[PDB]
């Protein structure tokens, strides 16, 4: 069993107010069942879709998961993740500068 | 510049109920143009990129009947391998597989590949020579002998020195709008102060494609790797990729630090200063 | 274009 890494990441450089697509990239875990969120203030986002499942030379798993989405100054983003290696949901917070 | 096509495949048991699932998928290079799911409802190969729709009803059909017989015989080799290792009906399990091919710059066939894993281990592989087995146990040594009364490599040497190069080559040229541009990153350098004595310099590239690249830091001409921070590339969503590599350095001196940027998309690397 | 054998562990 391998744990996920995890990067929250938009699409394009963020602008407020300028729509844009959050990113969840998860990747480097083993088995491939996983639960990927995305949030908008702690609240879990409905219209999220994923790519389908591959995986990299060592066999470890990689999926992104993403919405379209709007920034602001406010709004804090987040991608949420459970898998069997995890005790509990890691969150991950959106950084735009990351 | 070299180019590849590839077949990746994932079975999961359901003990619970009913048939494993099962995800296939085809690459050519970077690009993702074919996928198979056990879960939807097509029950079809389908296209996930224009230039194979191209492809008439013939193609669709023998490629659905091709991924549907290689779906039913993971579910039979995940019984198999259950077997082999002693294991209960109970829990579940992954096999997966991944083959295909590349061309080199001479655009002729440089690789062969066909290899599988059991539960995200090493199983069995075909070596380089496409004549030989790598059996990681005794399990797959089993597979192996099998496989060698059978002539199996040679089978595989067939399809990967000739149909998956001459497949590979078609879809390159039919496709080459995007399969053979090549997207040079997009390359800005960021500055963040960490405190009054020392500030993060963040090299970004974005929106490259293909994803292989190399983003390097020097500090007066010589490579650093000390205080730096360099992230997995990752996939933007539009089939570009991304990447970013920091360094911290004593605030004031960001002039003596350059980020270098290799891509088969730079005639030359690119080299950024903060200046 | 995927490979026509149909080849089992
Ligand atoms: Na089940």
């Amino acid at each position: 069993q391998r744990t996920p890494k995890i990067q929250v990441y938009s699409r394009h450089p963020a602008e407020n107010g300028k729509s844009n697509f959050l990113n969840c990239y998860v990747s480097g875990f083993h088995p491939s069942d996983i639960e990927v969120d995305l949030l908008k203030n702690g609240e879990r986002i409905e219209k999220v879709e994923h790519s389908d499942l591959s995986f990299s030379k060592d066999w470890s798993f990689y999926l992104l998961y993403y919405t379209e989405f709007t920034p602001t100054e406010k709004d804090e983003y987040a991608c949420r993740v459970n898998h069997v290696t995890l005790s509990q949901p890691k969150i991950v917070k959106w950084d735009r500068d990351m | 510049g070299s180019h590849s096509m590839r077949y990746f495949f994932t079975s999961v048991s359901r003990p619970g109920r009913g048939e494993p699932r099962f995800i296939a998928v085809g690459y050519v290079d970077d690009t993702q143009f074919v996928r198979f799911d056990s879960d939807a409802a097509s029950q079809r190969m389908e296209p996930r990129a224009p230039w194979i729709e191209q492809e008439g009803p013939e193609y669709w059909d023998g490629e659905t009947r091709k991924v549907k017989a290689h779906s039913q015989t993971h579910r039979v080799d995940l019984g198999t391998l259950r077997g082999y290792y002693n294991q209960s009906e109970a829990g579940s399990h992954t096999v997966q597989r991944m083959y295909g091919c590349d061309v080199g710059s001479d655009w002729r066939f440089l690789r062969g590949y066909h290899q599988y894993a059991y539960d995200g281990k090493d199983y069995i592989a075909l070596k380089e020579d496409l004549r030989s087995w790598t059996a990681a146990d005794m399990a797959a040594q089993t597979t192996k002998h099998k496989w060698e009364a059978a002539h199996v490599a040679e089978q595989l040497r067939a399809y990967l020195e000739g149909t998956c190069v001459e497949w590979l080559r078609r879809y390159l040229e039919n496709g080459k709008e995007t399969l053979q541009r090549t997207d040079a990153p997009k390359t800005h350098m960021t500055h963040h102060a960490v405190s009054d004595h020392e500030a993060t310099l963040r090299c970004w590239a974005l929106s490259f494609y293909p994803a292989e690249i190399t983003l390097t830091w020097q500090r007066d001409g010589e490579d650093q790797t000390q205080d730096t921070e360099l992230v997995e590339t990752r996939p933007a969503g539009d089939g570009t990729f991304q990447k970013w590599a920091a360094v911290v350095v004593p605030s004031g001196q960001e002039q003596r630090y350059t980020c270098h940027v290799q891509h088969e998309g730079l005639p030359k690397p690119l080299t950024l200063r903060w200046e | 274009r995927q490979i026509s054998q149909d080849v089992k562990l």
